[PDB]
């Protein structure tokens, strides 16, 4: 069992691997999707900004 | 041999060495184990005098 044992290892450094670079895309995604969702409350006040100030 | 699979990788830990012969290496491994605990793998191969040995452990403990 010298070269049988090294597999599993082998594949299980890979999945961790594969699920802390994943855990990282989505906390690299996390920032893009937090800006995305920012942006809006400032149209939408821009735009309420803009609508008083047009009624004015 | 233990093409490259998990010999040239990074997500894979590997730790390649070479000893004189088993004798030296049951020492090793026992000061492995004793200032490692069990978190190694104990492996001897004979070589043309070397001693091939390997050893695994985490991605992150490769500096320790």
């Amino acid at each position: 069992s010298q070269k049988n044992g090294i597999a599993t290892l082998l594949q299980a450094e890979k999945e961790a691997h594969e699920i802390v670079s994943k855990a990282r895309k989505y906390r690299q995604d996390k920032l893009k999707q937090a800006k995305t969702d920012a942006a809006k409350e400032i149209d939408s006040y821009k735009i309420q900004k803009d609508k008083e100030l047009k009624e004015f | 041999e233990f093409n490259i699979a998990a010999a040239i990788g990074a997500s894979v830990n590997y730790v390649t060495g070479v000893i004189a012969r088993d004798k030296v290496a049951t020492l090793e491994q026992i000061l492995w184990r004793v200032l490692r605990g069990n978190l190694f793998f104990k492996t001897v191969e004979i070589e043309q005098k070397n001693a091939f040995i390997v050893f695994s452990h985490g991605d992150l403990i490769i500096k320790r």
